[PDB]
């Protein structure tokens, strides 16, 4: 976020985009590819010369589709399924802070392997082996059920995107409104 | 007066049946004249669709009616606790 | 982060000053305290105004003399030793450059981070008259530490001499609950709509209370066995009631027995 430290050219601006790229393509910590979007970083550069990867992975976690991002790429970071493994998670952590507030305005808490199983194109076997992978880094807290199907998981992580929350943080206030007569005019009578 | 008590109990009682009972335990005679009391509410006989004739639905979310209700309000409920505030006082 | 415990002998004597000076809106009073920042819990016991002066048309414009802060330190010396300099305070709702500027100024006498604090003459919302701002080198932000309200046990009970339950009690809760209301609605509503503001970074902090109607509809089948200990509160109460009729029987035997002797 500083303007005046760490003065350099255009040129050198890619160069330090392309290191901030290959770094975050290995590990899903400190948000998403979506982070440096906001920061001065994918705004700087080019759209083309394969400086689009910030950008394609983007729109790459809702679609889903690993096989746009790897033909855009060169051998060296496609040979090693980190980045495979990784990518994967990002698309998952999308749905799995939704069992709180993202869709659901009753913020009811509920998560099915069905629902998991379109979002990351996998089956019934593979997705239930794939929470606990993401539970073990660290990411979310909760456990699943495997006789009704069910995935109980809490939110902890906050992420950069808005407008999702935005209605709801007011939705959940409007129940408040209501609240405000019944409890407020008895206790005063008394 | 007759068919109009007894269906009242089959709601809770008795889970599904098919138009055999009808006829045999309501009494009734000509078909199709069940089909008139079926009109409004949506009878698709297979199990259960009754709550038409013989009282009502069940409806849901009762609140602010008579006395004490469940969802919405404490406060009523809290009276019963601050009802000892006008005697103490 | 780190604490602040202010009594209330620093509170009040910092707003008597502001008036005796006539001092109106256009002028604001600067001054500081003395504590222990040692610990994780700074404690101010001690506090002293400045003949501060600034200008109401430039922010760049202020008036303070170390040298009756070098005279101020030595004569606390002589009154109390263990006392030293922790930071500075001032007065006025607003923040310009003058306030912002001599907070390096303090920093040469005091040997931890100036505490910074708005003293709020009208006392307008809430509680706290005074906020506990710390700044940041790494970008600076003005952040609130948990300032809270402790004295001695003689201090605490001398200003209840001088000022002088389930129902009052439940009347402070609706005062909290349209503070959830009032403070969500009226932020939220400024960052979005018109006028962005560069934001994200609060955001975070603020839906991460909302995780946690504010809070969980997914133990309400859990909840009921929640609940179960205030229907087991109602089983005793409802002999507790019925032990008011102890007394209220016995007490028949007074007025009977008044009756006989009449």
């Amino acid at each position: 976020t500083l303007e005046p430290s760490t003065s350099i050219t255009l040129a050198e601006r890619q160069q330090l985009a392309y290191d901030l790229s290959i770094s975050a393509l290995l590990g899903d910590k400190i948000y998403n590819f979506g982070e440096l979007l906001h920061h001065p970083i994918m705004e700087t550069i080019v759209n083309d010369s394969n400086y689009d990867w910030l950008f394609q992975l983007l729109n790459a976690l809702t679609v889903g589709d690993f096989d746009k991002f790897d033909s855009l790429i060169k051998v060296q970071i496609s040979k090693i399924p980190i980045l495979a493994q990784h990518e994967s998670f990002l698309r998952q952590k999308i749905c799995l802070m939704t069992l709180i507030e993202t869709v659901f305005v009753k913020n009811i808490r509920m998560l099915s392997f069905e629902d998991i199983s379109k979002a990351t194109h996998l089956p019934k076997d593979n997705v239930e082996h794939l929470v606990m992978r993401a539970i073990s880094l660290g990411l979310l807290k909760g456990s699943i059920d495997q006789v009704n199907e069910l995935v109980t998981i809490s939110w902890v992580q906050p992420r950069i995107i808005s407008g999702d929350q935005i209605t709801k943080m007011k939705d959940r206030l409007v129940e408040w409104n209501d609240q405000v007569e019944k409890l407020g005019k008895k206790m005063e009578a008394r | 007066a007759i068919r109009d008590e007894i269906a009242k109990n089959t709601e809770l009682s008795y889970d599904f049946l098919p138009l055999s009972n009808i006829k045999a335990l309501l009494f009734f005679n000509n078909e199709k004249e069940t089909e008139k009391f079926a009109l409004e509410r949506n009878w698709p006989i297979v199990n259960s669709k009754v709550y038409f004739n013989n009282q009502s639905k069940e409806k849901a979310d009762y609140e602010d009616e008579m006395m004490h209700e469940e969802d919405q309000k404490t406060n009523i409920i809290e009276k019963a606790m601050d009802y000892a505030i006008s005697i103490e006082n | 982060h780190e604490k602040v415990t202010i009594a209330p002998l620093v509170l009040l004597s910092a707003l008597d000053h502001y008036e005796r000076t006539q001092t109106k809106e256009n002028k604001r009073c600067v001054g500081v305290i003395l504590g222990d920042a040692n610990s994780s819990t700074i404690r101010v016991t001690n506090s002293f105004a400045l003949p501060f002066e600034e200008d109401e048309k430039n922010s760049d414009v202020w008036f303070l003399d170390h040298n009756y802060i070098e005279n101020m330190n030595e004569m606390c010396k002589k009154i109390n030793a263990k006392e030293k300099l922790i930071g500075w305070y001032h007065s006025g709702p607003k923040l310009r450059a003058s306030d912002l500027k001599i907070n390096e100024l303090f920093k040469k006498y005091t040997q931890n981070n100036p505490l910074l604090l708005i003293v709020d003459v009208k006392q307008q919302g809430v509680g706290l008259p005074t906020d506990a701002y710390v700044a940041i080198e790494q970008e600076k932000t003005f952040l609130h530490l948990p300032c809270t309200i402790e004295a001695e046990e003689a201090e605490e009970i001398g200003v209840e001499h001088l000022l002088r339950i389930r129902l009052t009690n439940q009347l402070k809760s609706l005062k909290g609950l349209q503070s959830k209301l009032k403070d969500v609605v009226e932020y939220l509503d400024k960052v979005i709509n018109k006028e962005l503001p560069i934001n994200h970074t609060i955001l975070g902090k603020l839906q991460d209370v909302f995780n946690l109607n504010n809070l969980q509809k997914a133990l309400t089948v859990k909840t009921n066995d929640e609940l179960m200990v205030i229907y087991i509160s109602n089983l005793v109460r409802s002999i507790i009631a019925f032990d008011d009729l102890i007394e209220n029987k016995i007490q028949n035997k007074k007025i009977q027995e008044q009756r006989v002797k009449d």
